[PDB]
RNA sequence: UGUGGACCCGCCCCUUGGGGUGUGUCCAAAGGGCUUUGCCCGCUUCCGGAUGGGCCCGCGUCCCAUCAGCUAGUUGGUGGGGUAAUGGCCCACCAAGGCGACGACGGGUAGCCGGUCUGAGAGGAUGGCCGGCCACAGGGGCACUGAGACACGGGCCCCACUCCUACGGGAGGCAGCAGUUAGGAAUCUUCCGCAAUGGGCGCAAGCCUGACGGAGCGACGCCGCUUGGAGGAAGAAGCCCUUCGGGGUGUAAACUCCUGAACCCGGGACGAAACCCCCGACGAGGGGACUGACGGUACCGGGGUAAUAGCGCCGGCCAACUCCGUGCCAGCAGCCGCGGUAAUACGGAGGGCGCGAGCGUUACCCGGAUUCACUGGGCGUAAAGGGCGUGUAGGCGGCCUGGGGCGUCCCAUGUGAAAG
């Protein structure tokens, strides 16, 4: 069984997205879907939507690159560079509001799940409030 | 390690084994010489090297090296150690300090003076 | 019984009291039980004596015994006086 | 505030005492993993008023003797002893870890 | 002064005038005059690549050696300039510039700093009306730096005045040749000072 | 005498022994001084304040599992004893319990903390000095007197020891200051004063305070400061290297001039104003007098001599090279490594680098060392996958909804002593 959904949707992202494909699938779930919409209103996929492979549900996602590059190895930037999960069953991380990290001086975002839902961390700073430290992306 | 595993064992803190006993690792320990033999060093070396056996008060019977060009300590003479190896001869992990008790300090030296326990001589 | 007395602060020949409440049996340097003040004996700067008259008074009201020199400072800043 | 914990009752049989196994949770000091740590507490009840697998509070109480400084406050909800099975067989387990051969 | 032993050979090894001396640091005779070369057995021997830390050590060397200052002195005030807020070099910089027997060099009662040095030694000095023979002393924006009421008739302090009329002095300063009277009017800025040290080296010398 | 308070029983309000009330019983006192026929110091019972303290509870607090079982006052109950008070605290009786791998029990080590050192941080190490708590006062036990002690300079007994002894028997306990002796690599004056702050007792005067305030010795640490300042040869002598022509030490010196640490003379403190006494009410307020150990010291003014320098290092790491002596010797050496006749690595010398009243050495702690890796590591062949499986505890856990709100997050608030 998988024993964390999320990691396993940041993996197949970061997993589809070196091999530059067009999109990819994921097992669906509210929370899953959640993160996407800040992966989408971030900038760091086109979008995603729910689509019903062979009978049972997920979330298409559409993932996003550079332009096609000059000299030897003509493969787009990544927009996604980075992708990582940070709390996870077996080591939970929560932080306080006052200890939400900044990803890369701000280049980069980190996902935290708080009591008002799931937020950037200058979104979770902004609202005031802290909790669990889903993820990191840059 | 998985997480868990540190939780059930955490880590282990290693220790640092002294490499000289010189015990209370008091800076300096007195003795008592009761030997006071030559040594040939190893690996690429020859000589003559200068040991004492040194019966401690810190109830330990060790071997010092006797630094300098040359000595005075008889099979008897009382002397302080200070420790510190001697790359070629092993076993021999402390110096005797030249210049205190039955130790004279070496004679017509200019040089490093302050090691060897030699006084500044005078001069006009 | 408790007392408002000097401890003190300073430095060899640089003496800098600290006028405290404590119980009459510390050190006299010891934990009190609260600052009320402070004296420069030798005036070094203008401002060699503040007390807080509101509190001396509190601790007076409540039991508190000051030394000879305590009241003779408390006093200089009238804590006593009524006018 | 006296201290209120809640728990489970293990064991029954002493008189006007009943053992509570208090359960609780926190971060590790230095790997963060959140730990679950127990502790038996022996809780005065003068009426014999809670069995085996009845979740009570236990409240900060004035000594009743040695090791009871607490009393059975109320009743959280009674009958359970799946919770009491953990207690029993974990301390059943005991047998194997030793020196000396058992059926654990 | 301090070190007290040669001085034209530190220059000499240092391979760059760290004027100390008052007169002859400008007449040919600054032994940096057919002299160029440092002390020793060896001066005029090929040089060799210096190595990436000798290079840090001797400007280091360089630096605290113009002051006059001891390691102890100049560490403890890297030390200070460190912790404090601004670019340390510069604070640095201010500091050492702030030392007394450096403001009566840098208002010309002496000539040298080893000499004004022992101005302020011999209580010749005086900041805002009173005495302070302290080298380290530091000056502060505003104080008055002046010669010594009873010591403004030496036959030094006034060829040294007199040398002064007319004579221009740092725009973080001012005086008077008349009262022989000076002013600290605010702490100098790295484009104020023309030193031969690149005090980023020194920054980094500390930090090995 | 009974304001009152204590106890038994009852009732009421509270609600683990809090507060009220009724009957009954029980419980008080000390006198002294005069600026005497009042006022001061004090006495008694009670309610309360303040301060100090006892006891209890959650959580946190080192190494070894080559220590895995431990326990019978043990775990709990009833009654009693005991105490200021809860409690197996102690005792009688009854029950059979309690504790342990979330590491009992056993062994090793250790006073804990504020902090301190180090580290980018996380963390590591540590707990001298100062402040807080604890514990101990030759070793062991014990209790008495007290508000308080099981009491360092109080008492009793046992033990070890020293001492006196008319041998029967007694006297002692510096982990108080100072000092002696022993041990040790190593740690101070048998000092001055109670002038100041603090403490005890006294109405006060005042007495007592090795608390303390000071001085003494030790570069043991930190900071400040001196051994000079400016001029002075294309460059003395000596030493020194030399392709013998010169090169170096060196503006260094000499020397010229200037200042003037030491030291002399003079003046000379702050720290002290209270207590006290007078006026005034022994009050507020006003007035006055006494009082300095440090010390004839700090500091101020006048006079005035150029007047200590050392230690480590120079093969690479690591800033600095030459000659000579030596010849796997003598010896260096932190790690690499040097020395078996041209040695920048030994010894000396000249020169040089570094630091300078110090410089080195040894020891020990943190760092670098992501070299136990939480931040921040690994296991095919470098050290590291268990010979395989079954499975217990434990760890971990798919998608949707709802309740709770423990974990988690947020706001407010209390706490977080002083020193650092
Ligand atoms: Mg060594
Ligand atoms: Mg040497
Ligand atoms: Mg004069
Ligand atoms: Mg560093
Ligand atoms: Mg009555
Ligand atoms: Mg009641
Ligand atoms: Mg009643
Ligand atoms: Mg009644
Ligand atoms: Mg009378
Ligand atoms: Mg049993
Ligand atoms: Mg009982
Ligand atoms: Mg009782
Ligand atoms: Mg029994
Ligand atoms: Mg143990
Ligand atoms: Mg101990
Ligand atoms: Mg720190
Ligand atoms: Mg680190
Ligand atoms: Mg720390
Ligand atoms: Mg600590
Ligand atoms: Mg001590
Ligand atoms: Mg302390
Ligand atoms: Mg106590
Ligand atoms: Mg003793
Ligand atoms: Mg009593
Ligand atoms: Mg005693
Ligand atoms: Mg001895
Ligand atoms: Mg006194
Ligand atoms: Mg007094
Ligand atoms: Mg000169
Ligand atoms: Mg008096
Ligand atoms: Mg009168
Ligand atoms: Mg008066
Ligand atoms: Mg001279
Ligand atoms: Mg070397
Ligand atoms: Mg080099
Ligand atoms: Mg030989
Ligand atoms: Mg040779
Ligand atoms: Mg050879
Ligand atoms: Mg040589
Ligand atoms: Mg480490
Ligand atoms: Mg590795
Ligand atoms: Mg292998
Ligand atoms: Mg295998
Ligand atoms: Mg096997
Ligand atoms: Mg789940
Ligand atoms: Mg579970
Ligand atoms: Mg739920
Ligand atoms: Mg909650
Ligand atoms: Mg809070
Ligand atoms: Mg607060
Ligand atoms: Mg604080
Ligand atoms: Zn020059």
């Amino acid at each position: 069984m998988l024993t964390d959904p999320i990691a396993d949707m940041l993996t197949r992202i970061r997993n589809a997205t070196r091999v530059y494909k067009e999109s990819t699938d994921v097992p669906a779930s509210r929370f899953k879907e959640e993160i996407l919409r800040i992966l989408a209103r971030e900038g760091f996929i086109k979008g995603y939507e729910r689509v019903d492979v062979d009978g049972k549900p997920y979330l298409r996602v559409y993932l996003k690159y550079g332009p096609r590059r000059q000299g030897p190895d003509p493969r787009p930037e990544q927009v996604i560079h980075h992708i990582r999960r940070i709390s996870k069953p077996g080591r939970r991380v929560y932080v306080g509001v006052k200890e939400i990290p900044r990803v890369r001086r701000g280049l980069g975002i980190a996902i935290l799940s708080t009591s008002k839902g799931v937020l950037t961390d200058r979104e979770a700073r902004k609202l005031g409030v802290g909790g669990e430290l889903i993820c990191e992306v840059w | 390690p998985t997480i868990n595993q540190l939780v059930r064992k955490g880590r282990e803190k290693v220790r640092k084994k002294s490499k000289v006993p010189a015990l209370k690792g008091a800076p300096f320990r007195r003795g008592v010489c009761t030997v006071v033999r030559t040594v040939t060093p190893k690996k690429p070396n020859s000589a003559l090297r200068k040991v004492a056996k040194v019966r401690l008060t810190s109830g330990y019977e060790v071997t010092a090296y006797i630094p300098g060009e040359g000595h005075n300590l008889q099979e008897h003479s009382v002397v302080l150690i200070r420790g510190g190896r001697v790359k070629d001869l092993p076993g021999v992990r402390y110096h005797i300090v030249r210049g205190v008790y039955d130790a004279a300090g070496v004679k017509d030296r200019k040089k490093s003076r302050s090691k060897y326990g030699t006084k500044k001589p005078k001069e006009a | 019984m408790v007392k408002i007395r000097l401890a003190r602060f300073g430095s060899k020949h640089n003496p800098h009291y600290r006028i405290v409440v404590t119980d009459a049996r510390r050190k006299r340097d010891g934990k009190y039980i609260e600052k009320i003040g402070y004296y420069d004996p030798r005036k070094t700067t203008p401002d060699w004596l503040k007390v807080d008259v509101e509190r001396a008074r509190y601790w007076l009201s409540v039991g508190a015994q000051p030394t000879d020199t305590a009241r003779r400072l408390l006093r200089q800043a009238g804590v006593f006086r009524q006018e | 505030p006296k201290k209120v914990l809640t728990g489970v009752v293990v064991s029954d049989k002493m008189q006007k005492t009943v053992t509570v196994l208090v359960e609780r949770q926190f971060p590790h000091p230095l790997y963060g993993k959140v730990i679950k740590r127990s502790k038996k507490y022996l809780a005065h009840d003068p009426e014999e008023k809670y069995k085996l697998g009845d979740v009570v509070e236990i409240i900060e109480s004035r000594p009743i003797s040695k090791r009871k400084r607490f009393r059975v406050l109320r009743l959280v909800e009674s009958g359970r002893m799946d919770l009491v099975e953990k207690y029993l067989i974990r301390r059943q387990n005991y047998q194997s870890l030793s020196k000396r051969g058992g059926k654990a | 002064g301090r070190y007290i032993g040669p001085v034209c050979r530190l220059c000499r090894r240092e391979g760059v005038k760290l004027y100390l001396k008052g007169e002859r640091c400008y007449s040919p005779k600054c032994a940096m005059e057919r002299r160029p070369y440092p002390p020793g057995q060896h001066g005029q021997k090929r040089a060799r690549r210096p190595s990436d830390y000798a290079v840090r050590l001797r400007e280091k060397q360089k630096l605290r050696r113009i002051y006059g200052i001891s390691e102890r002195q100049f560490r403890n005030l890297f030390e200070e300039a460190s912790k404090k807020k601004g670019v340390t070099g510069s604070v640095f910089l201010g500091l050492l510039e702030s030392r007394l027997d450096n403001v009566v060099y840098r208002l010309g009662f002496a000539v040298s700093r080893r000499q004004a040095r022992q101005l302020v030694r011999h209580g010749h000095i005086t900041v805002n009306g009173r005495r302070v023979d302290l080298p380290s002393y530091r000056v502060r924006p505003g104080d008055e730096i002046a010669v010594a009421e009873k010591s403004r008739n030496l036959e030094l302090i006034r060829q040294n005045l007199e040398a002064m009329k007319g004579r221009k002095v740092g725009p973080w300063l001012s005086l008077d040749v008349e009262g022989m009277k000076g002013k600290f009017l605010r702490l100098p800025d790295r484009e104020d000072l023309a030193l031969p040290v690149n005090e980023q080296l020194v920054i980094e010398f500390y930090s090995r």
